[PDB]
Formats: structure tokens, C-alpha cells, sequence
């Protein structure tokens, strides 16, 4: 968001300028503040998702082992190059008088298309090459290969899964399939994510709200006032509404400047579980999901990620 | 000091109130600034101090954290306000395409390898590591048997030299 | 533009990139009044 | 509807190259109220964009607009789309594999802060 | 920790609520980040134990 200072505290009147002019050194910073934080929003997206600076494509046959990707790879047939899982994100998700006040919304640098070509690549990279290319040269290697060697790191031998890899698809499988409906079945979880945008939203609403506000003063709205008192009176009710809208205009930007520092917090976290969860199979307990970790996807959201941790548990002991 | 040389004391607090709250604002607003700034700069330190103790006193296994592909070393230099990495890794640099199986066909017995991947470069079958191309003759000690020769699927029949 | 940067960065070269300047605040071009017609036809004719 | 503001911006090469600037607007239409024209008229939904051509090819980012929209310096301003990458298609097998046989070591730089002046 | 407003600022008088009125969008806003910081501290308790 950007704000102009003038707009906002006062109207199309040049007195209120230069009555403003008397402080003169405050939306200046003000101004700073927030390219500042828009500056820094466009910069946390970019280490978050543009981490391979090579794009890569998916091999058109899919012979990956009786592995069923279909719900996570993009969907030609769909005009919009993105995922059911996406799509259903899209759907569960959900202005101009805001935009007509002198407060502006500014777009992101980067679109959802070339976002989700990113993330398209990052499965490409993580399906078809192993984890090879967070490092250096991606290397190709069968998806059989690389789960058995997924096993191999966490105290597993590597027989086991060729031995049981029909039962390992199947269970991929159904897993996968459960996601969608478990998703659709209450719409709490992207509640996560609701609460960055209404939160935001309800911002400026009240901001806005606060223009119709009798400061001290005889009316909010200010030409009246001119056009009705003797100009050498008009300054006790211009400076208690200037003041008041300046301290409005403070608190709405220290708020923001609170939000965005664990904002970026949240972000530096993405950051690290798509650094280490997704290139990598991290061996810290709990860090990339429930039990002992075997890998993860990404996919995008509004104004979020979401991450699909593949782990694996056991099921039934004997004593002995 | 000239507005009390020139006024006279009642209406000095009339004149001489809102230079007070306004500097006392300016004070308020430089503070409450220099926490913000405080905090990150904090957040930033004990990340410096994490990666101090991670990447220079031992040899870390986390992706990216330490440098760029697999982290061998790091150096500390100061700097004014500062400190800065030198992070030692390594990369690859030539890459050559094989033929795999995920497991050897001998004697009706599954043999898989201890450590390293099955390749040929088309007549024998040889046996290396994931990130280096060392070949080796296949023989008891780098495989072990698990199984027979019917469950898995893409095993290929080869030999295996008994010492 | 550029001298209208130079003056808002208070340098004599600039470096590189996106930079602030003010708005653009497209104007009124006259204005328009709108009242209810018809003074009921007040009877003064019919007092003179 | 209220007769819309625009914000201005400035694009501009390094001072010591050259001096040939680009105006932009933000978020105000042109397709249209804008004063006058100059060498060409763009309409990106970031706003309209004056003093610069828009080309079909694709190039890194140096100067961002907005909306995936970059200029660059060639004795003109190019304006141009976001291009993410070079295209790679690596090849997928059953039965292929890529073994290293040469390696490189390098060294990397990590500025951090630590405290500022009390 | 919570407070209450309208009591805090003026006491048993209706005219300096009445004052307090003419700002009036202003103590919603702190009472929502203190319920905020309370159900948030409350909330650290799960994911710590």
C-alpha cells in the first residue's frame, strides 16, 4: 500500500498545506516507512520461491513407478496453467472508494502465473532429479531410485520398498486422493490465511472511518468550516483535526510496521522449510511434519504456501 | 528565549505548551523507531550467532545454510558493525549419462549394494558412490542378498566374484 | 524529470531505478448546480 | 466516481551513462487524460508508461515496473516481460543416470549486522 | 491483561463519556490487540508443552 500525505489530511484547500507546512518533516518520513515495507514485500517472495535459476519442464509420458502426480503438476486442459489443489485453494479464498481516498494498493512484481511457473519447475527439479539441483548440475534419476534411497535415510534398508513399492503406490495413492476432500471439508485451516487479508482489510477501514470525526472541532468536514467562521478563527479547528489525522496516520503506520516484522519472520521460516523440507531431506525432528520425514511439494496460495510433507509412521509392534 | 523576552508569563503557557508536546512526540516517535530497529538488528545478531556456531565449529548438514551446495568449511572476518563469511563448499562440475537396475540378479538371489549405485557403461557392471564416478568390480563384500529373483522389478541377471 | 529528481534526492547524480515524484491530480473543468424548478407560480400578480 | 489521482515515477539510467528518462504513472488509464504524448504510449495495469518502446523478446530484470513488466538500457528505454530463466528439459528415463566425475570448490561471501551505534 | 476503556479514561460521569464519543473509534481498537496479545499468550502454551 502507499498513502499521499496531503491528500488524506486535507482536501483540494491550500491553507491546510500551509498549516501542514508548519510540520512539515513528518509524511516525509512517513512516506520513507511505507516504500519501505513495500520495497521488502516485493524482496520476501522473491528468496521464497526464485531459488533455481533454472526453470525446468516435465517429460510428457509418466512412468513414475504407479506414482500418481496428476492432482500437483499443472493441467494443460485448464486455461490457467495451475493445479487442481490450486484451483480448489484459488476457490476457497476470497475497494475502489477505498481506492479513491488517496490511499493506493500497489500490484506485486512477480503475477500468479509466473509464481506458479516457478513452483511447476521446483517439481520438475524435485521429481525428475533427485534433490541434485539445489546444489550444482541437476542429475537425472528414476523416482524408485530416489525413494529407495529416502529410505535409506532414516535407518531403512533399501529392499524394503522394492519389495512393497505396489502397496507404497497404493498408499501414495489414497493419500493423495484424501487431501482434496480433507481440503473441502472445513474451511478453518485457510483461515491461516484469512486472517492476513481481513485484518489487513478491516486496516484501512477503520482508518477510513476515521475522516467522519469531530476532533475537538465543530465539523469534519473541512470547507464548511471555511466558508462559515472568519479566517483568523479557522485555525483552532484546523490544527485539532490536522493533529488528530496525523496521529491517526501514526498509529495506522506503527501497526503496520508491527505486522510486517513477523510478516517477514514468517517468511524467513518459508524460506528455510523450502530450503531444507523440499531440497533436501532434513533429519530434525518435527521440522518437516509428523514423525519421520521421507519429503514434501509445494504449492501456491493467495498471498501464501502450503506444503504437502510426505512422512512415514509405523503401525502395529510385538514385544519381545 | 525571545518569546519570553517579547511575551509576558500568562500568555507565556498559552505560547509555550505545544513546543513541548510536539518535541515530546518527535521524542516518542525516534524511540519507538529505534525498537523496531532494535529488534530486527537482534533477530539479525543472534542468526550470526547461530551461524557462528554451526558453520565454523563444526561441519553442518542442513541444505543452503552454509553456503551454496555441500558446505565443507567457513572463515569469521570483522567488519565495521559487522561480521562477514567466507563459506568453503564444493560443487560438480562434468556429469556422464549410465544405465542402471536397482538390483543384481545371481544364483535366483537379489543382491543389493551396501553403498553406492549400480551402473554400466554397457558390456560389465560396476558399482560407485552418488557423487563421484569410481567404478568397481562387483564382488560379496559391497552387496548383500535380501530375497529372490522374482519380486523386484528391473533386476538384470550378472555375475559376482567370490574372493 | 531527471532535474526534478536531483532535486528530490538533494544529489547532483543520481544512481539508478524507480524513484518519487508527486501526483498527477487531474483538475475540475467547471461546476454544475441542480435545484428543484417551479416557484408554484406565487400569486404577486394577483396582489398588484 | 471521483476524478482519479496518479502518483509519478521516474526511470532512469545511471546519470554517468547517459540522461534520456521515462515517465510512468501509476494506476491511471490512458488506452486518455494524460496532457499530451511523447515518443510512445504504453497502458501495462501497473499504470501508463511514457518515453519508452515495448519489445516481443525477454530479458532479466534490472529495473522493475510492475506486473512482470522490466526496463532496461540498449540509446533507448526497452520496456519488456519478465523472463524467469533459460529453458531446460532434462531428459527422464527408467533406467538413466547422471554420476559426476570432475568437481569444482568455490568460496562465497554472507554480510551480517550485528549491532548498531548506541 | 485487560482493560477497560471507558472507565480507565473518565469516571462516573456521563458528559466525559460523551466527550470520549466524539473521537469514538478509538478504544476498539486497543481492546482488540489486548484480547489479541491475551489469546495469543494463552494460545504458546500448547505448541510449548
Amino acid at each position: 500500500t502507499s498513502v499521499d500525505c496531503t491528500m488524506y489530511i486535507c482536501g483540494d484547500s491550500t491553507e491546510c498545506s500551509n498549516l501542514l507546512l508548519q510540520y512539515g518533516s513528518f509524511c516525509t518520513q512517513l512516506k520513507r516507512a511505507l516504500t519501505g515495507i513495500a520495497v521488502e514485500q516485493d524482496k520476501n517472495t522473491q528468496e521464497v520461491f526464485a531459488q533455481v535459476k533454472q526453470i525446468y519442464k516435465t517429460p510428457p509420458i509418466k512412468y513414475f513407478g504407479g506414482f500418481n502426480f496428476s492432482q500437483i503438476l499443472p493441467d494443460p486442459s485448464k486455461p490457467s496453467k495451475r493445479s487442481p489443489i490450486e484451483d480448489l485453494l484459488f476457490n476457497k479464498v476470497t475497494i475502489c472508494a477505498q481506492k479513491f481516498n488517496g490511499l493506493t494498493v500497489l500490484p506485486p512484481l512477480l503475477t500468479d502465473e509466473m509464481i506458479a511457473q516457478y513452483t511447476s519447475a521446483l517439481l520438475a527439479g524435485t521429481i525428475t532429479s533427485g534433490w541434485t539441483f539445489g546444489a550444482g548440475p541437476a542429475l537425472q534419476i528414476p523416482f524408485p531410485m530416489q525413494m529407495a534411497y529416502r529410505f535409506n535415510g532414516i535407518g531403512v534398508t533399501q529392499n524394503v520398498l522394492y519389495e512393497n513399492q505396489k502397496l507404497i503406490a497404493n498408499q501414495f495413492n489414497s493419500a493423495i486422493g484424501k487431501i482434496q476432500d480433507s481440503l473441502s471439508s472445513t474451511p478453518s485451516a485457510l483461515g491461516k490465511l484469512q486472517d492476513v487479508v481481513n485484518h489487513n482489510a478491516q486496516a484501512l477501514n477503520t482508518l477510513v472511518k476515521q475522516l467522519s470525526s469531530k476532533f475537538g472541532a465543530i465539523s469534519s468536514v473541512l470547507n464548511d468550516i471555511l466558508s462559515r467562521l472568519d479566517p483568523p478563527e479557522a485555525e483552532v479547528q484546523i490544527d485539532r483535526l490536522i493533529t488528530g489525522r496525523l496521529q491517526s496516520l501514526q498509529t495506522y503506520v506503527t501497526q503496520q510496521l508491527i505486522r510486517a516484522a513477523e510478516i517477514r519472520a514468517s517468511a524467513n521460516l518459508a524460506a528455510t522449510k523450502m530450503s531444507e523440507c523440499v531440497l533436501g531431506q532434513s533429519k530434525r525432528v518435527d521440522f518437516c511434519g509428523k514423525g519421520y520425514h521421507l519429503m514434501s511439494f509445494p504449492q501456491s496460495a493467495p498471498h501464501g504456501v502450503v506444503f504437502l510433507h510426505v512422512t512415514y509412521v509405523p503401525a502395529q509392534e510385538k514385544n519381545f | 528565549n525571545d518569546i519570553l523576552s517579547r511575551l509576558d508569563p500568562p500568555e507565556a503557557e498559552v505560547q509555550i505548551d505545544r513546543l513541548i508536546t510536539g518535541r515530546l512526540q518527535s521524542l516518542q516517535t525516534y524511540v519507538t523507531q529505534q525498537l523496531i530497529r532494535a529488534a530486527e538488528i537482534r533477530a539479525s545478531a543472534n542468526l550470526a550467532a547461530t551461524k557462528m556456531s554451526e558453520c565454523v565449529l563444526g561441519q553442518s548438514k542442513r541444505v543452503d545454510f552454509c553456503g551454496k551446495g555441500y558446505h565443507l568449511m567457513s572463515f569469521p572476518q570483522s567488519a565495521p558493525h559487522g561480521v562477514v563469511f567466507l563459506h568453503v563448499t564444493y560443487v560438480p562440475a562434468q556429469e556422464k549419462n549410465f544405465t542402471t537396475a536397482p538390483a543384481i540378479c545371481h544364483d535366483g538371489k537379489a543382491h543389493f549394494p551396501r553403498e553406492g549405485v549400480f551402473v554400466s557403461n554397457g558390456t560389465h557392471w560396476f558399482v560407485t558412490q552418488r557423487n563421484f564416478y569410481e567404478p568397481q568390480i562387483i564382488t560379496t563384500d559391497n552387496t548383500f542378498v535380501s530375497g529372490n529373483c522374482d519380486v523386484v522389478i528391473g533386476i538384470v541377471n550378472n555375475t559376482v566374484y567370490d574372493p | 524529470p531527471l532535474s526534478e529528481t536531483k532535486c528530490t534526492l538533494k544529489s547532483f547524480t543520481v544512481e539508478k531505478g524507480i524513484y518519487q515524484t508527486s501526483n498527477f491530480r487531474v483538475q475540475p473543468t467547471e461546476s454544475i448546480v441542480r435545484f428543484p424548478n417551479i416557484t408554484n407560480l406565487c400569486p404577486f400578480h394577483e396582489v398588484f | 466516481t471521483p476524478c482519479s489521482f496518479g502518483g509519478v515515477s521516474v526511470i532512469t539510467p545511471g546519470t554517468n551513462t547517459s540522461n534520456q528518462v521515462a515517465v510512468l504513472y501509476q494506476g491511471v488509464n490512458c488506452t486518455w487524460r494524460v496532457y499530451s504524448t511523447g515518443s510512445n504510449v504504453f497502458q501495462t495495469r501497473a499504470g501508463c508508461l511514457i518515453g519508452a518502446e515495448y519489445v516481443n523478446n525477454s530479458y532479466e530484470c534490472d529495473i522493475p515496473i510492475g506486473a512482470g513488466i522490466c526496463a532496461s538500457y540498449q540509446q533507448s528505454i526497452i520496456a519488456y516481460t519478465m523472463s524467469l530463466g533459460a529453458e531446460n528439459s532434462v531428459a527422464y528415463s527408467n533406467n538413466s543416470i547422471a554420476i559426476p566425475t570432475n568437481f569444482t570448490i568455490s568460496v562465497t561471501t554472507e554480510i551480517l549486522p550485528v549491532s548498531m551505534t548506541k
